């Protein structure tokens, strides 16, 4: 797992996406790289003892989708560590220092039905308060909860569930 | 042209990365300059793309990183033949002795593989070393190997120079004289020696010494045993002295440890073995020539049981055991007749005056080590009138077994002998026979031959 | 899976440039700093050993040329540096002052006055690491170096160009015997050099103390590399001395160094090597620490006058040069299996053991005859002591084979009872004070002594005060053969007629 | 303006800017919810991070914490001010007494002297102990050492040591209390201000409750306050409780700190660790500094790594052995490995020289012949090994001495020997003068004449 070596790269990145205001730009070149990294044959190439700078050239060779300069110097030094299969990894924290940067939030809400969407509202309302950030959500539906809400945010919860109640007086006996 | 780059240096581990079509094989040598001095390094493992590891044979200090490497597609392979006869050479073939370029003819790979059990050929020809108690206890045959045991001070290095000496002047024989891990002062000693005894041109020597890094000290053993096999491929009787088995297998140790390879029994590499068997399975007779060879080996604390001397015993033929003890008391060479062995001494190879000649003289010593305590507390009067006899032949045969060499002459300035086995095994029967009860003790002491101690004894 | 210096910025720089252009080759900037240790990034030029140069005036040797690394070690305190600071490679390797004017100062390993006397006055600087002579521009060792002490000038001789190794366990003598090998050179024509690794101080200024009392301080260099300083400069100390007994050696000239515990070099040396994560051998003792000490005592020779002359060239002719090492090794109970004895018991040219059970037993110094060896033997002595200790070496001999009945002794024959008792007071006569060294005459008179039966009547208890009035007597009757035998040593039966009367003549009229 | 990135055991991970990252050994400080721990930075990792050791419990620390960067290293109140008052590794005052009124702090980390600064002396030092100032005298400003194994008498020597040399002593004095036991330290601050001595010794206290920075670096703030004192041309005592701690307390951060473990999982930065505290007690041209270490040896095995470097480091060392203390013979000094740099003819004249060296004689003479007694009975052993084994069985006995500090166990009232009376007492036993006298006439006893005086009692 490449969650702790993919942490400078991705702050790197994102640093140098800012610099140059082009950070849609560098997510969606991630994107792409994140994905020729997923391919059948590609991951049989990255697995090989190649040569860093054979290896980076014909991962280069897949993409026209990259800034000649930014994306491929990118993938050039990726490449040299032999990293390249941490690219999915890039990604996700990439995401992540966006929305930290624009104070983004995303909170999922689990209920045993869907919502009136007036309780969507105020949630949302009470949620952009518990956080500075402003907050899409995703409703989802799971019948085991039977009653009352889930709001996850991160790695924060709110367990609202009846479910949590029953379970939680079960061990207080 | 020159097509690698080094891309890292350690200590005396370099490595050199190549375009993956150039990938230099294993054991092939390489080349690049050290300032404005060249340096050549042993490929040792293929890892990953493209990229070499290596070890120097020579001063790591001063590479950069990024320097041009020139890979040499072929082994270290040195001069061999009658051109080497009386030089001194490096692990690369290099002249040391400042006489100038070598004049080889042909020049051989340092790494090949040893006979098959198909070509070998049996033969019990005994070598003849003009040494008494060599001769009569641990006789060795052709294309055996002899180890000479023991600690430090007791004499290995001069016994080998005087086996050097009575091999290439009584015997005409060439030899081939490879130290490992040398003591420069020892091997300036011993060419000093070997041209005052005006043996030089008939040994080749090469050298790889103290102050060197662990490639040499470990490839120097076979450089020695290439030179003896293209002299064995004329069909000729080469006889191979390596200096210090104990210190190939240090080299060995330092080697692997360098190279990060996970240790073993007491810290020795985990391919002990097999370097040993590489090294000592090229030491044989086939049915062209014969490689014979002798060997010191170190025993470090006296222990016997370490990897390095127990794994050396698989392979001996015949070994001689000297003690400090014998030594102290003056009479060198200093070897124990009881320890020595040798597989050869039986009746079949040697015949039943040899085997039995031998076998007198150890149950002669074995019995005075008996009376030797009852001496001490009872006083000898009280001993029977064949025990006081028993007393006198065991103390005449124990002085008989030491002798003068013609190379301590330097340390005694006494003159050297050369003794054949048939006065050998004739003085020996003689003492334990009764024939010289009227000689002392002193008239058998560094005698050389018998009749030269009932010259010895008018003196007296 | 862990990193390897790739950390945010300098990322961000190759992603403005992959292939950043050639700024300079010639510097490089700190990354890390730990335990003396630091990592440069850059260096592309840096050479193996060589010297980095750091901000203030400080120095970095440079040990591991990696990958995008450089590990180099601070040649003294480093908690000052900082990640960030710029540095720069010289293209320089370490020397150190050397030369004649150094006699009589202490110097750390970088040869800086330390004793507070004031500035050096060497002839020029000489490089650390270099290559011993060859074999061929050798000379066999045939001259000998006195060390003073009946048992080792007899049994284990010492010759100009030697490697004769000190070992034993702690507090059995090892300084005090290297030490008066040193003051007996007072006036001998042999320059010393004392290097000591890893001491403290006030222990370093106690023998500097006692090297000025007796004349030997006008004769010596110290080398200092004291407990606090760092590992490298302890590392280098024994390359420094030698550097500087090299001088001497290389210009027809007799010098003598004392390594002080070469078990404290491989101690700095395995921390270094663990530091820089290099692969633990046994012990966790690096792979190379053979090599380490190897290359260090190979430089003691002795050189032929050809090799002088060309050195020098043809300043000096027809002189050979020479450098003694007595390197000492501490062997914790008894065990000279482990790593670090084991290499440098097969390295040099003789040992000399000292035991506990002597040191205690009163035996000083403790020098047990039955397994130190000298490989060089009898030619480093004077023919007069070459005759007389070959019947020490055997009355020894017997001795320890008859050792094992001491204990039963009441029961043994008298035959055997004569040369038990010979060898104990053999034993007891190679017994010496301190600060106490022989002169050649003395100690060839004192083993002549023993030798030819003298001592058959004397009683144990009484062979030191036998000695020292022998040697009293003879030093206002006979002083004209002394300063023969001291100046000569030769021995002929003239020689052996004028000794035979002095202990007739000695044992009949005086009384001690 | 830092922040936490990981907690491990004691050491402490830390993120700063790249421009402000600390330097090494500078303290940070971080509020432990109601608590504020200082850390002390011990490497400079790359990319801004630091890596340092809690000079306190790390237990609650979160990650993302915030620390703020103190400039400056750690720093203790030093001088006259610090006197008869118990302190922490972080300079501040345990005892309940008010805050110290110091005028200057002093860093803790210090070079040593340089080599022209030193001083030596000859002037013994005499104690009442009959056996240490036999065979191991030391001398004023001068480093002494007391081996032993877990429970021998190395603490029970060193309050002797006190009451014998700090009492009848005018300069001032310092103990440094590293890793021992909480209700000894209560103890000794009791009698000392029972005593109304307190007033003259300084105390720093980092005993084995406490976490592993405490315990590594209180021997430094100690050495601190005593070089304080010889800096203004004092000369001073300084006691150090357990040395071996401060070397132990390092073993167990090493690992954490990332480095390779050595020859028996010691630091691989165990010689220096120890040298470059132990250079720097030491007496100058302008003040001295006479020292006493208990130093545990770990399993009873003086070859450890641990004591076999530390025996370098000391002028007389003292070697204490259990198979003596089970005879119950007190103190359990080991005359056969006992030393001392001061035992030469030149500065403890001959007679105390050569008393000294007639005794390990016999005993050692007596330990040849241990075995051969073990296997074949003592009636085997010629008529004058008899005679050397019995003189040795009283010498071993004479050896004994009651202790002022020992009353509490064995009743006994302590004895003071002096030398002059001592060296007298084993030339009389070695030269035969006391054979009549039976083994339990020696046996916990003062000078030779307490030995004849107790015989005619059995
Ligand atoms: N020949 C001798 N006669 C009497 N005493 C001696 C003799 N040689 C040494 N000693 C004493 O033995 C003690 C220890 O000697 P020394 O310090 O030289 O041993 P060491 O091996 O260097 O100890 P360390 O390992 O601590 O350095 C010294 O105090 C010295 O006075
Ligand atoms: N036969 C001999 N005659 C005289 N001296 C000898 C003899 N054998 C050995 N020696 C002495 O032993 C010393 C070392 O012997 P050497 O063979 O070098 O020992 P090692 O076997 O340890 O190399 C030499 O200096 C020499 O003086
Ligand atoms: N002089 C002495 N007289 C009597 N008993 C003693 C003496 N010295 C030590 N002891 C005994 O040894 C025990 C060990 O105590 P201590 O000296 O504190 O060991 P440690 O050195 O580990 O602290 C003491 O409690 C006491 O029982
Ligand atoms: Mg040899
Ligand atoms: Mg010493
Ligand atoms: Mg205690």
């Amino acid at each position: 797992e490449f969650i702790t070596v993919a942490r400078p790269y991705a702050k790197a990145a994102f640093d140098f996406a800012v610099e140059h205001q082009s950070v849609e730009r560098w997510q969606d070149m991630l994107a792409f790289a994140a994905e020729v990294t997923k391919n059948e044959q590609m991951a049989e190439l990255l697995s090989g003892a190649l040569a860093p700078e054979t290896l980076a050239e014909s991962f280069i060779a897949v993409a026209g989708e990259q800034l000649d300069e930014n994306g491929q110097n990118l993938i050039r030094v990726m490449a040299e560590n032999g990293r390249l299969n941490a690219l999915p990894d890039v990604l996700e924290q990439f995401i992540h220092l966006r929305a930290v940067s624009e104070a983004t939030a995303e909170v999922d809400v689990i209920s045993a039905a869907a919502l009136s969407e007036q309780q969507l509202a105020k949630i949302s309302a009470a949620m952009e308060k518990r956080l500075s950030r402003k907050v899409k959500l995703n409703a989802k539906i799971d019948k085991s909860v039977m009653a009352g809400v889930i709001i996850r945010a991160g790695d924060m919860v709110i367990d609202g569930s009846v479910r949590g109640r029953l379970e939680r007086l079960a061990d207080v006996l | 042209m020159a097509t690698g780059k080094i891309v890292q240096v350690i200590g005396a581990v370099v490595d050199v990365e190549f375009p993956q079509d150039a990938v230099p094989r294993v054991y092939d040598a390489l080349e690049v300059q050290n300032g404005n001095e060249r340096l050549v390094l042993e490929v040792q493992q293929q890892l990953g793309g493209g990229i070499v590891r290596t070890i120097a044979m020579g001063s790591s200090d001063g590479l950069r990183r990024g320097l041009d490497v020139k890979d040499l597609e072929h082994p270290i392979e040195v001069p061999v033949g009658k051109a080497t006869l009386g030089r001194i050479m490096n692990v690369l073939g290099e002249p040391v002795d400042m006489k100038g370029e070598i004049g080889e003819e042909e020049r051989w790979a340092i790494h090949r593989a040893a006979p098959s059990y198909e070509e070998l050929s049996n033969s019990q020809e005994l070598l003849e070393t003009g040494i008494k108690v060599i001769d009569l206890m641990a006789p060795f045959a052709k294309g055996g190997k002899v180890g000479l045991f023991g600690g430090a001070g007791v004499g290995k290095t001069v016994n080998m120079m005087e086996l050097i000496r009575n091999i290439a002047i009584e015997h005409s024989g060439y030899s081939v004289f490879a130290g490992v891990g040398e003591r420069t002062r020892e091997g300036n000693d011993f060419y000093h020696e070997m041209t005052d005894s005006n043996v030089i041109d008939k040994v080749s020597l090469v050298y790889g010494q103290m102050n060197e890094p662990p490639g040499n000290r470990l490839r120097v053993a076979l450089t020695g045993l290439t030179m003896a096999e293209k002299f064995r491929d004329e069909g000729r009787d080469v006889l191979l002295f390596v200096d210090n088995i104990y210190r190939y297998t240090l080299a060995g140790t330092e080697v692997s440890a360098l190279l990060g390879r996970m240790p073993s029994a007491v810290g020795y590499q985990p391919t002990l073995a097999e370097e040993m068997g590489v090294l000592q399975e090229r030491i044989t007779s086939t049915k062209t020539g014969s490689i014979t060879s002798v060997q010191a080996v170190y025993v470090p604390a006296d222990d016997l049981t370490d990897p390095s001397p127990a794994t050396t015993f698989a392979h001996l033929d015949a070994t001689v055991v000297l003690s400090r003890q014998i030594a102290s008391l003056g009479i060198y060479p200093a070897v124990d007749p009881l320890d020595s062995t040798s597989r050869q001494l039986d009746p079949l190879v040697v015949g039943q005056e040899h085997y039995d000649t031998a076998r007198g003289v150890q149950s002669i010593l074995q019995r005075y080590q008996e009376l030797k305590d009852i001496i001490a507390i009872l006083g000898m009067d009280e001993l029977s009138e064949e025990d006081k006899l028993v007393v006198a032949r065991a103390r005449k045969i124990q002085r008989f077994l030491s002798q003068p060499f013609f190379v301590a002459e330097v340390f005694t300035g006494s003159p050297g002998k050369y003794v054949s086995l048939k006065d050998t095994i004739r003085g020996f029967k003689g003492i334990m026979e009764g024939e010289y009860d009227h000689l002392p003790e002193q008239a058998f002491y560094m005698v050389g031959s018998i009749e030269e101690a009932v010259e010895k004894a008018k003196k007296l | 899976q862990l990193n390897s210096t790739e950390i945010s910025e300098l990322i961000k720089q190759r992603i403005a440039q992959f292939n950043v252009v050639s700024e300079a080759h010639n510097e490089g900037t700190i990354v890390s700093v730990s335990d003396g240790v630091i990592r440069i990034h850059g260096l592309a030029d840096c050479m193996q050993g060589e010297m980095i140069s750091l901000p203030g005036n400080r120095y970095a040797i440079a040990l591991n040329l990696e990958r995008d690394s450089v590990g180099a070690v601070v040649m003294g305190p480093y908690a000052d540096l900082a990640e960030g600071m710029k540095v720069k490679c010289t293209g320089r390797i370490l020397e150190v002052p050397v030369g004649r004017g150094l006699l009589g100062r202490v110097v750390n390993t970088l040869g800086a006055p330390i004793d507070g006397k004031g500035p050096l006055d060497h002839d020029g600087f000489s490089a650390v690491e270099a290559i011993a002579p060859g074999v061929i521009e050798r000379q066999s060792v045939d001259q000998p170096v006195q060390t003073g002490y009946k048992a080792v000038d007899s049994m284990i001789p010492i010759g100009r160009g030697q490697r004769e190794l000190i070992i034993g366990d702690r507090q059995t003598g090892k300084t005090a015997l290297a030490i008066d090998a040193i003051i007996n050179q007072r006036d001998s024509g042999i320059k010393c050099i004392y290097v000591a690794i890893g001491q403290k101080a006030s222990t370093i200024s106690n023998v500097v103390r006692k090297l000025e009392e007796h004349g030997a301080l006008a004769n010596t260099i110290v080398v200092v590399a004291t407990a606090s300083e760092s590992a490298a400069l302890q590392y280098l100390a024994p390359y420094a001395g030698c550097a500087m007994g090299e001088y001497f050696r290389d210009r027809g000239e007799d010098a003598l160094i004392i390594y002080d515990d070469l078990s404290k070099q491989a101690v700095a040396y395995r921390q270094i090597s663990l530091l820089l994560r290099r692969p633990p051998g046994r012990e966790a003792f690096p792979g190379d620490v053979f090599y380490l000490h190897s290359r260090l005592l190979e430089r003691a020779a002795r050189v032929n006058a050809e090799y002088v002359e060309a050195f020098t060239k043809g300043e000096v002719k027809g002189k050979t040069g020479s450098l003694t090492a007595l390197p000492i090794i501490e062997t914790q109970a008894g065990d000279v299996s482990a790593f670090v004895p084991t290499n440098v018991i097969s390295i040099t040219d003789g040992q000399i053991f000292l035991e506990t059970n002597l040191f205690n037993a009163g035996i000083r110094p403790a020098v047990n005859p039955g397994i130190s060896v000298s490989r060089v033997g009898g030619a480093a002595q004077t023919k007069i002591m070459k005759k007389l200790s070959g019947g020490i070496r055997t009355a020894l001999a017997q001795y320890r084979e008859l050792a094992a009945f001491s204990q039963f002794a009441s029961d043994l024959d008298d035959a055997t009872r004569k040369q038990l008792d010979h060898g104990q007071k053999v034993t007891e006569l190679l017994k010496q004070k301190q600060y106490a060294p022989m002169s050649v005459a003395q100690q060839s008179l004192v083993l002549f002594a023993a030798e030819r039966g003298y001592l058959a009547d004397v009683e144990l208890s009484k062979i030191g005060s036998f000695e020292a009035a022998l040697l009293a007597y003879v030093d206002r009757d006979h002083a004209p053969l002394m300063q023969e035998i001291n100046q000569t040593g030769g021995y002929n039966d003239e020689i052996e007629g004028k000794l035979k009367g002095i202990l007739d003549s000695f044992k009949a009229t005086q009384s001690w």
